RNA sequence: GUCGGUCCUAACCCGACCCGUAACUCGGCGUCGGGGAAAGGGAAACGGGUUUAUAUUCCCGUACCGCGGUGGUAGGUGCGGC
RNA sequence: GAGUACCGUCGGUCGGAUAUCCGGCGGGAAGCUGGGAGGCAUCGGCUCCCAACCCUAAAUACGUCCCGAGACCGAUAGCGAA
RNA sequence: GCCCCGGCGAGGCGCAGGCAGCCGUCGAACCGGGGAUGCCCGAAUGGGACCUCCCGCGGCUUGCCGCACUCCCAGUCGGGAGGGGGAACGCGGGGAAUUGAAACAUCUUAGUACCCGCAGGAAAAGAAAGCAAAAGCGAUGCCGUUAGUAGGGGCGACCGAAAGCGGCACAGGGCAAACUGAACCCCGGGCCGAAAGGUUCGGGGGAUGUGGUGUUGUAGGGCCCGCGGAGGAGCCCUGGGGGC
């Protein structure tokens, strides 16, 4: 219906899966250091390069 | 499983030993999404210490 | 036909000359090869220089006619370098062929040589 | 495809359990790199039934689900029990 | 024998029987392609001196270049007027070494080795080039020619390691008047030739 | 299998051979081949229901296309009309 | 060991200046009773050499890597980046 | 993360201080050496790419190998080579303007920046058709001086060497031809061997010259006379000791 191309498919799940907070056991584990990383996107604020 | 039991044996008990762990391997890769958390870590170690022996049988 | 050759030979004579070249192997002395060849007119040793047609480049027999004329040795012309070569008991072609101490084609050799005389003069 | 290398998992969802119970259709998670001739001798071959139907769709995580339904001579409630559920 | 003749016949075409001789072989060579594979030497004693020998491995090729110098293209941006000049410039290789350049990109497999002249037109200049297969086995048993499978004789053409080369490298000169050559044209600044 | 893409060519583009260039990842080139349209040309499916979220795609009913078989017949060796 | 040595002319290049090397165009040898150089050309002496074919280690340059050391910086410094 | 051989000697499960568990004394983790697996694109190479995905040929038995372009040897069988990548260093070509000259045109900036091609662990050079001057030296390359000198130059601004001398390091060999004329080289199979490499059948080359000879200054070589006939230095490692 909207007739995307099968690899640009794959690299859109890839980024969708990508996109999640840290789990909180990672913050136990390493004592209140690690907290956030550098790849939180959201789609109206910052575009992927499709 | 340990290689000196997978060495006493034939090529074709190492085979339906692969196709049973598989099999279990899916299975509990279903109920996990439903006690040893480690089932599925040592079965996969498992299917590759077999299949390294099998290939170093044939190369021979 | 190329530039060094100087007169039209019929097959007789052709023929008449590879025996007189089989032969003479056989029996005689023969110089197989350019080289082998020119050094022997240089030096007064032919009787008769046999020739081929087919050479390309014309560089390499070039010379011998008029070298010939001077030492006031015959020659006369055969179409092909690969028969050339055969009689002369050669596994590979050859482009020029001299009778040295001819035995039992003596009388070929002397024939051929009046043949030729008048088909150059 | 090899069989017994082309399932990875059961499915056991709301709308797959309906299936099961309504439809005898089955449902798995199959290797990306797989055809339905391929899925079809997989699931006859690992758990000895008769296939009717096999259909596919590749999700936005990346998987290939494949629906399957068996000929109405085999329940799919029995492999169903067979398996964890 | 049989070798001072061929020299003395192409020490000058003009007096001699070669001249009507290379009248033909050009009106037919300008019908063949720029680069050509050919069987026998032209010039056997040229060759054979050069070093070329009747084994598997060495091929002689045929190359087409055209005569004169060079034409520069029109500069775009502004120049002073002593860098405007676009039609009296000449190319500081030779046509030989640019014949060489041209045979050695067509035989990716091979290395030149050296080339001789062999006519000339109005229009055109014609050399032949000697190369060698490296990798078959006769050469690589003749001692003579055996040093070139070594790793530092790739390219040799395009390094200027020729002796046309050499020659437009300046290397046939040793003593006064050769400061700038030696050991490379880099080496002193790019200043000598 | 039936909706669209996977076929065809359009304007146009590319490679090989060939020619030029000190050379090239540069410039050309008739021919040979290959590409180039999700609104141009182009085989075949409709209605109703079902889900929290899909449906001419699942289910029910009733159809069609291509390929491949089986078994019969028209015909090969048959007719009506100025 | 020939379109080579050499002459003339044009363009580039060099500290090379009437005496640097490179290339193009027009001419063009001797060749062992032979040939070349000696900072304008040429003549004669004397001195030194044999081009136009091929290979060749060591002493030298570099550090996308590794090792050691330091009157170097010490988180706005120090590599852009602890 | 899978296997093996050695070492170490009880804990281990990456950055990474958690919940559940597992591996290890039948020698793990870790360290050294060696093997296996190794998706798609990419020189990308069976054929095509508006989406790192698609579409085929054969032949053997799903499971398997092969099928690009350019070239060499060949030859209607096959055996080989190349393509791409690499910080700086290396070889060969093409080649500006800002700027300074207190303007500017020869000059300078500069054979610089940048562009094209080609190699390696180093590359390039290299064994006098040389340097010198009443004496002599003796292949190349690098270091220090020669020297801001000879010399170039709107003789302006500026540019700019070498020989020699003192040192580091050392090394010299081969073709073409004359004379000889198949005495020769390569591939495969049958044998012998640790092997250097011999010997046999079948093929490819080669008289348009394979191999032998021979490589220099008024000289060297060839041929020609002759007296002499220490090529024996290298290579293979059943053996062997030492040392790193």
């Amino acid at each position: 219906a909207r007739n995307k191309p099968f690899a640009k498919k794959l690299r859109l799940a890839k980024a969708a899966k990508q996109n999640r907070r840290v789990p909180v056991w990672v913050i136990v584990k390493t004592n209140r250091k690690v907290i956030t990383h550098p790849k939180r996107r959201h789609w109206r604020r910052t575009k992927l390069k499709e | 499983m340990k290689p000196s039991e997978i060495r006493e044996m034939s090529i074709e008990e190492i085979d339906k030993k692969i196709r049973e762990l598989r099999l279990e391997l899916a299975k509990e890769r279903g109920v996990l999404t439903m006690e040893n958390p480690m089932v599925i870590r040592n079965l996969r170690r498992d299917i590759a210490r077999l299949l390294t022996i099998k290939r170093e049988k044939l190369r021979e | 036909k190329p530039s060094y050759v100087k007169f039209e030979v019929p097959q007789e004579l052709a023929e008449k000359a590879l025996e007189a070249v089989e032969i003479a192997r056989d029996t005689g002395r023969i110089r197989k090869g350019t080289n082998e060849t020119t050094k022997a007119v240089e030096r007064g040793q032919a009787k008769l220089v046999i020739i081929a047609e087919d050479v390309d480049p014309e560089e390499i027999v070039a010379h011998l006619p008029p070298l010939c004329e001077e030492k006031e040795i015959p020659y006369v012309y055969v179409p092909s370098k690969k028969e050339l070569g055969a009689a002369a008991g050669l596994e590979v072609p050859a482009a020029s062929v001299a009778i040295i101490e001819p035995g039992k084609a003596r009388e070929l050799v002397e024939d051929i040589a009046m043949k030729v005389k008048e088909l150059m003069k | 495809m090899d069989p017994y290398k082309v399932i990875i998992r059961p499915l056991v969802t709301e709308k797959a359990v309906s299936l099961i119970e309504r439809e005898n259709k089955l449902t798995f998670i199959v290797d990306r790199r797989a055809t339905k001739q391929d899925i079809k001798r997989a699931v006859e071959e690992m758990f000895n039934v008769k296939v009717a139907k096999v259909n596919t769709l590749v999700t936005m995580k990346g998987e290939k689900k494949a629906y399957v339904k068996l000929k109405p001579e085999y329940d799919a409630s029995e492999i169903a029990a067979r398996l964890g559920l | 024998g049989m070798y001072k003749y061929i020299r003395e016949a192409w020490k000058s075409p003009k007096k001699s029987y070669v001249g009507e001789l290379l009248k033909k072989r050009m009106i037919q060579w300008r019908r063949d392609p720029v680069v050509k594979r050919i069987e026998r030497p032209t010039r056997l004693d040229r060759a054979r001196s050069l070093g070329y020998q009747a084994k598997q491995g060495y091929v002689v090729v045929r190359v087409r270049v055209r005569r004169g110098g060079r034409k520069r293209p029109r500069w775009k941006g502004g120049r002073k007027p002593s860098k405007m000049g676009m039609v009296k410039y000449s190319p500081k290789k030779s046509l030989q070494w640019i014949a060489e350049e041209k045979a050695a990109r067509k035989f990716p497999n091979l290395e030149v080795l050296n080339s001789y002249w062999v006519g000339e037109d109005g229009m055109y200049k014609w050399f032949e080039v000697i190369m060698v297969d490296p990798h078959h086995p006769v050469i690589k048993s003749d001692p003579k020619i055996a040093w070139i499978a070594g790793k530092a004789h790739k390219g040799r053409v395009f390094r200027g390691l020729t002796s046309a080369g050499k020659r437009s490298r300046g290397l046939l000169n040793k003593g006064k008047g050769a400061e700038k050559v030696r050991p490379s044209i880099r080496a002193h600044q790019g200043k000598g030739k």
